[PDB]
């Protein structure tokens, strides 16, 4: 099975640089050309860069020529994407992509001044439950119940965008009357931006 | 630019033509037209590339051709999993250039009445001089819904914040509200509801801070 694997992305300032790496695996990483997408929030698919099977050659779309640099290792197979002087209008996921087959699921690089902010995990007590992950920057944020025992009942929904400028997204578990007052309920929250781990006792 | 229609459907067994359409006039084959699939909770897919050369591991039921200077993309017989958003790029010898995306719906698919679980801010937020009501809707189909929030009887606009429908790992949607209020706004009232609107059908959930 193809796979591909981004990482890199993280938060930078207008100005700043970062590189992208993609792992690819299960297919002739060599024979194939590859390419660099990106979608900004709301906006629609961007295509980027994309590379020779040797890297004798190298097409770059316009916003992003004198600035990003695509390059191939033929003998680790890694796609690189390296972004210097990065621009607001650079924040995006960035997909690992082929013609054929499967993209990566995604890095999100973002270009912004604001600081990274760390979210404040509230329970929300039963009278389903759940937890409530509120004011962050950027994301992602990761959630899991009890150390990731419990993987059905739960569902953790797409992060919403508050006028402020913050992310806030929650995630809730249904469970049976009768395990309230035996069982225990954590929710973890990792927001890895900000250095923010916290478990928080969900509690009637 | 690259043009593509909005939206079609079919039901299961059912054929689907999809459109791409380049502003400059025809696509040939050197636009090199590579149409990539996107299902909820999956990740971006190259089915067709090269105007009609398929993933090895995609379904001859796709196929990809030139029609009347136009890039095709057709379903023969669609399935319940191709569901999912298409999309066309076009190559202008230098570089890709996407389209807006086509959604493809298979009907089928039975109603669902949608579940709305509203919480009332926690007693720790209350703590650090905050307040947010989380309403909660999911297990609803198809994914059309209306939120409205009602302090007391009357409705509220500011501070409401919503997210769009988004599938669960069942097929059906799920959606989330925010109210983001002060303190003094949350004891000020005696109820607070999210009203929660389906398919013509209204689900109202109510919290209060006297429980
Ligand atoms: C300049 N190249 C680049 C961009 C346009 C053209 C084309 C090409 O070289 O054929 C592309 O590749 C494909 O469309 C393709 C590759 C593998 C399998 C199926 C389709 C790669």
């Amino acid at each position: 099975e193809v796979q591909l694997v981004e990482s890199g992305g993280g938060l930078v300032q207008p100005g700043g640089s970062l590189r992208l790496s993609c792992a690819a695996s299960g297919f002739i990483f060599s024979s194939d050309w590859m390419n660099w997408v990106r979608q900004a929030p709301g906006k629609g698919l961007e295509w980027v860069a994309n590379i020779n099977q040797d890297g004798s050659e190298k097409y770059y779309v316009d916003s992003v020529k004198g600035r990003f640099t695509i390059s191939r290792d033929n003998a680790q197979n890694s796609l690189y994407l390296q972004m210097n002087s990065l621009r607001a209008e650079d924040t995006a996921v960035y997909y690992c992509a082929k013609e054929l087959g499967p993209w990566g699921q995604g890095t999100l690089v973002t270009v912004s001044s604001a600081s990274t902010k760390g979210p404040s995990v509230f329970p929300l007590a039963p009278s389903a439950l759940g937890c409530l992950v509120k004011d962050y920057f950027p994301e992602p944020v990761t959630v899991s119940w009890n150390s990731g025992a419990l993987t059905s009942g739960v569902h953790t929904f797409p992060a919403v965008l508050q006028s402020s400028g913050l992310y806030s997204l929650s995630s809730v578990v249904t469970v049976p009357s009768s395990s309230l007052g035996t069982q225990t309920y954590i929710c973890n929250v990792n927001h890895k931006p900000s250095n923010t781990k916290v478990d928080k006792k969900v509690e009637p | 630019v690259v043009i593509q229609e909005s939206a079609l459907t079919t039901s299961p067994g059912g054929t689907v033509i999809l459109t791409c359409r380049s502003s400059t006039g025809t696509i040939t084959t050197s636009n090199y037209a590579n149409w990539v699939q996107k299902k909820p909770n999956h990740v971006f897919t190259g089915l067709i590339g090269a105007t009609s050369i398929r993933a090895p591991g995609v379904p001859v039921r796709f196929s990809g051709f030139l029609i009347g200077g136009k890039a095709a993309l057709t379903i023969t017989g669609a399935q319940t999993e191709d569901d999912a958003m298409y999309f066309c790029a076009l190559w202008y010898n230098t570089h890709y250039v996407f389209g807006g995306g086509t959604k493809v719906t298979v009907l089928g698919q039975p109603k669902a009445a949608p579940s709305v679980t509203l919480f009332p801010p926690s007693s720790e937020e209350l703590q650090a001089n905050k307040a947010t009501l989380v309403c909660l809707i999911s297990d609803f189909y198809p994914g059309a819904v209306t939120v409205a929030w009602k302090a007391d009887s009357s409705p509220v606009k500011a501070g409401v914040e919503t997210t769009t429908p988004s599938k669960q790992s069942n097929n059906k949607y799920a959606a989330s509200s925010y109210l983001s209020l002060t303190p003094e706004q949350w004891k000020s009232h005696r109820s607070y509801s999210c009203q929660v609107t389906h398919e013509g059908s209204t689900v109202e959930k109510t919290v209060a801070p006297t429980e």
